[PDB]
């Protein structure tokens, strides 16, 4: 045998020590499951409600814009529907982690509308439309407007996009908790505290209190160092959300308003042309919810403990060996530390 | 569970891209993230 240590005589073999074995690996991950599925159902929850929350909120925006040039410019209509469409599309697309660049996205945004204003409202009657477009950054016809609409965006999409890969990192860390592969010396300890005393034919008999301790700060050494950078995360969270729905709204004021400053200087652009050419509430639920949970890491060992059958009196129990009167007394790991070390700074940037 | 108690009901699934998460502007998940089916209680 290489785990029950054989005492007297035995009542198993290697094969029922290999299937006790694969038990306690399935009982290590039953219990760190159910001491991990309250706060990834949480994160879960509130991550799928704020992917489709912000996706209803572009949307509706989309919506409005092309709702607002219906109403008051008909004659931009349907390319109007065109650049807007694509301008929220590529919204959408950076929100959700996408490379795109927010600078561009207006600058084409106008770029588009320049040529369509000129042809429609300021000079009714497709091969000069580049001409148009160049002159539309050259002569600066819309003004400031499109730098504030740019730093309005960029600034609301950054933290938009670093709370939803925040969230879903969380998400990450949180599964791989309950998936965590233990060493091998680690696997025959817990064989030896939940079942090697079933080989030495005993039926009820639970282990000690201290043997858990000792066994699970054995084993849990490297776990637990998450638990300063779980901390850390939990408060560069709480420092993030301390914004998007209102600019992104508010879009289509700023676009008619740049309309109408473009044309109130239409005299001179067309002869120069014509030579020329209840979320608040959620995020804040959401992190009194989660500092809840700032003692994860450092509790776990003792939920394995307390949640496990021992006896706590450390009185007619099992020390991995003998039935005595009273006891005497990375890899991932890494990985999880190198994910939340990243998050971490990137979420104290955005601060 | 279907929100309509009789009639035309609503079955949701949810597929999140956590396993693993996008970093340092990785490519996001491919495809769609909820599965919604009609049922007849
Ligand atoms: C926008 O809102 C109006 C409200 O009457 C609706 O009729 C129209 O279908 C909506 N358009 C889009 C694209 O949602
Ligand atoms: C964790 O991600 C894996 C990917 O297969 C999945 O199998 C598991 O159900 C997820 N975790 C939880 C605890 O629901």
């Amino acid at each position: 045998l290489q785990v029950c240590l054989p005492k007297g005589p035995t009542c198993c073999s290697r094969k029922m020590e290999e299937k006790y074995q694969l038990t306690a690996r399935l009982n290590m991950e039953q219990l760190l499951q159910s001491a991990s599925m309250e706060l990834k159902f949480l994160i879960i929850q509130n991550a799928a409600v704020f992917q489709e929350a912000f996706e209803i909120v572009v949307r509706h925006a989309k919506n409005y814009t092309n709702a607002m040039f219906k109403n008051n410019y008909p004659s931009l209509t349907p390319q109007a529907f065109e650049f807007v469409g694509e301008f929220f599309t590529d919204v959408s697309l950076y929100i959700l982690g996408s490379d795109i660049n927010v600078d561009d996205m207006v600058n084409e945004l106008f770029d588009s509308l320049f040529p369509v204003i000129y042809t429609q409202m300021m000079n009714p009657g497709l091969d000069i439309n580049e001409c148009l477009r160049g002159a539309r950054r050259d002569l600066k016809v819309f003004g400031s407007f499109p730098k504030l609409i740019m730093t309005q965006v960029s600034k609301s999409l950054q933290v938009t996009r670093i709370f939803l890969q925040a969230l879903n990192l969380g998400i990450e860390v949180i599964n791989t908790t309950d998936h965590l592969k233990f060493s091998k010396d680690c696997g025959r300890m817990l064989t030896r505290m939940w079942y090697c005393s079933y080989c030495q034919g005993l039926m009820m008999v639970k282990p000690c209190g201290g043997y858990c301790n000792v066994v699970m700060q054995g084993c849990m050494a490297g776990v637990v160092e998450i638990d300063k950078y779980w901390r850390e995360y939990i408060l560069s969270l709480e420092e993030l959300v301390n914004d998007m729905e209102n600019v992104l709204l508010g879009l289509f004021s700023t676009i008619h308003d740049s309309i109408q400053y473009v044309q109130k200087n239409g005299g001179k652009l067309t002869t120069t042309i014509g030579k020329l050419c209840t979320l608040s509430s959620r995020r804040r639920e959401l992190i009194q919810k989660l500092k809840s949970f700032i003692n994860f890491y450092s509790a776990l060992p003792g939920y394995i403990c307390s949640h496990s059958p021992v006896a706590e009196n450390d009185t007619l129990c099992w020390n991995g060996q003998e039935l005595v009167e009273r006891y005497s007394q990375e890899p991932v790991v890494s990985q999880i530390i190198d994910k939340l070390k990243h998050i971490n700074q990137l979420l104290r940037t955005m601060s | 569970a279907c929100n309509v108690r009789c009639g035309r009901g609503w079955q949701k699934r949810s597929r999140t891209c956590t396993n693993p998460a996008p970093l340092n502007g990785g490519a996001f998940c491919e495809g769609m993230s909820v599965q919604k089916i009609t049922c007849t209680a």
